[PDB]
């Protein structure tokens, strides 16, 4: 799937 | 309490005499040969028609005897005239699954109502949509799993007719009231009937199955549309879900 | 603690009231440029809390654990249950309407004259008229948000069977918060539950009203919310 | 709702059908 990625983005980098 | 057991004594009466039995009278709608067997194969370019034919024919009767089903319950048929319309509209097709997931068999996750077995091929071949179907078949295996009682059955199911949030209601503070008691009666007769097939938040899932049904209700409205000849085959599954 | 800390979940749901400020700059002026389309406010917020309910998630126990494919895929089934779950219990406190994450108010009117009264109006007796009858907690509505997120049955799942086991926990935990918390309320973890069913027909119209905006154009609909709107 | 005609045939006619 080539969309459906601003939702996996914001998954992958909650901790900063 | 007392008065309790006294309604579900009344549900269940009026259940097992007007849908119990709805199941083994389907060959009474000219059901195609092949549903006779266990094992096909089917015919790819075989008449269509008649299958979608026979669906529409089961379910207009299982509605028609749905609704005689509710006719039995004082509690129902003492509401609003339209009141009563609000909520057949809102769970005749949910009463319809609930009561046929009773002839759902898991080894094979075919239907068996009488002389005759229903498989998932049936309805794709009949022209519903897979996903759809896909989503039928869960809510019977789940269902089934939960390994329900007679008591628990009719029990979800009138939880599901007494719906405030149906719409078109109006005394929804009346009904509210209908389910609330109905709810608590469904529950009180699972505690009170503990562990060795417990899944303890059976009540939990019931309501997860009852939110379940809502949407394979929501859906049936679409697929009568996308089917052009089902409305007109059957007037009263599009008046219920319309 | 057992696996689904009911304390846990009360801090997740404290983490992302939002909690301050969020409510300072529509309760208290602003709006670049304008916007009066109950509507489009209402898309605005969503698409705003459909971050901080990212955050949420990857706070709810276990729920990071899972694969990356499994959390994307309970958070686009359950997002607008989710989010309505949390805009309604916010909104317990106002009269006739709703309060947005944004600060924002609507109103019974507004929404009818938006068209998008009927919806709105069961969101009023269903949810908030409902969540405030038995004041149901912060901790609560957590625990039935989180019910909602774990869906065993949402398609594409790496592990049906983790999702499932991991809500069948949330029952354990609420049901036992209940006992306590409520002693003389037996029935309450059943009444709590009681709202699942009608907040998915809820679900299921919003929805539909929302597809029907997209099309339309007009209304503009931010990302991320256009991201969630592509047909599952 | 004004529609909903077949519903209201069914509820009330007396069942035996005839
Ligand atoms: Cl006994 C039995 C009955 N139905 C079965 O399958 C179906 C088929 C179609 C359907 O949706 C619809 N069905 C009928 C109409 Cl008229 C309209 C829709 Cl949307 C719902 C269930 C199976 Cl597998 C067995
Ligand atoms: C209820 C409702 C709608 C849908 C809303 C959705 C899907 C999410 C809202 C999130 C908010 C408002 C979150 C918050 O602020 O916390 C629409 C627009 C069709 C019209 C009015 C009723």
């Amino acid at each position: 799937a080539k969309e459906n990625a601003l939702l996996r983005y914001l998954l992958d980098k909650d901790d900063t | 309490n007392q008065q309790q057991k006294e309604l579900v004594q009344i549900l269940l009466g009026a259940h097992t005499r007007h849908v119990g039995p709805l199941f083994d009278q389907f060959v009474q709608f000219r059901p195609p040969a092949y549903l006779f067997m266990h094992h096909r194969p089917f015919q790819p370019r075989g008449p269509v028609l008649p299958l979608l034919t026979h669906f529409a024919d089961i379910n207009t009767f299982m509605v028609q005897q749905i609704i005689k089903f509710t006719k039995d319950l004082p509690l129902f048929r003492s509401l609003t005239m339209e009141d009563q319309i609000s909520l057949l509209k809102g769970a005749a097709v949910e009463i319809l699954h609930i009561s046929l997931n009773t002839t759902f068999c898991l080894q094979t996750e075919n239907f068996f109502c009488g002389p005759l077995c229903y498989k998932m091929e049936d309805a794709v071949h009949a022209g519903f949509q897979y996903e759809f179907l896909e989503s039928i078949l869960h809510f019977h295996k789940n269902l089934k799993g939960l390994h329900l009682q007679e008591p628990e059955y009719v029990l979800m199911a009138a939880t599901a007719l007494f719906s405030p949030d149906r719409p078109g209601v109006t005394q929804r503070e009346e009904i509210d009231q209908l389910q609330e008691e109905m709810a608590l009666i469904l529950n009180n007769h699972i505690m009170e009937q503990q562990s060795r097939l417990q899944s303890r938040f059976l009540y939990a899932k019931l309501m997860g199955l009852l939110a379940d049904l809502r949407s394979i209700n929501n859906a049936y409205s679409y697929e009568l549309q996308r089917l052009e000849e089902l409305s007109a085959m059957t007037p009263l599954l599009g008046e219920i879900c319309s | 603690n057992e696996d689904m800390p009911v304390e846990r979940i009360l801090e997740a749901e404290l983490a992302v009231e939002p909690k301050t400020e969020t409510y300072v700059e529509a309760n208290m002026g602003l709006n670049p440029s304008s916007p009066n389309d109950p509507v489009t406010n209402i898309c605005q917020a969503a698409d705003k809390q459909l971050f901080t309910l990212v955050e949420w998630a990857k706070r709810i126990p276990h729920f990071s654990e899972l694969p990356l494919d499994d959390q994307v895929i309970l958070l686009r089934a359950g997002w607008n249950e989710l989010l309505i779950a949390s805009f309604s219990h916010r909104s317990i406190a106002v009269k006739d309407g709703i309060l947005l994450a944004t600060g924002l108010h609507v109103h019974r009117n507004s929404a009818h004259s938006a068209g998008v009264g009927a919806i709105f109006d069961r969101v009023l007796t269903e949810l908030v008229s409902k969540m405030r009858d038995m004041q149901m907690d912060k901790t609560e509505l957590g625990c039935l948000r989180a019910i909602v997120l774990f869906n065993p049955d949402s398609k594409g799942l790496s592990n049906p069977a983790e999702v499932e086991a991991l809500r069948e926990k949330v029952y354990a935990s609420l049901e036992a918060y209940c006992k306590h918390k409520y002693p003389e309320q037996p029935g309450r973890f059943a009444k709590l539950l009681l709202r699942l069913p009608a907040l998915r027909s809820i679900g299921l119209k919003c929805l539909e009203h929302l597809f029907f905006f997209k099309l339309i154009g007009d209304t503009p609909i931010d990302t991320f919310l256009m991201e969630m709107l592509e047909a599952p």
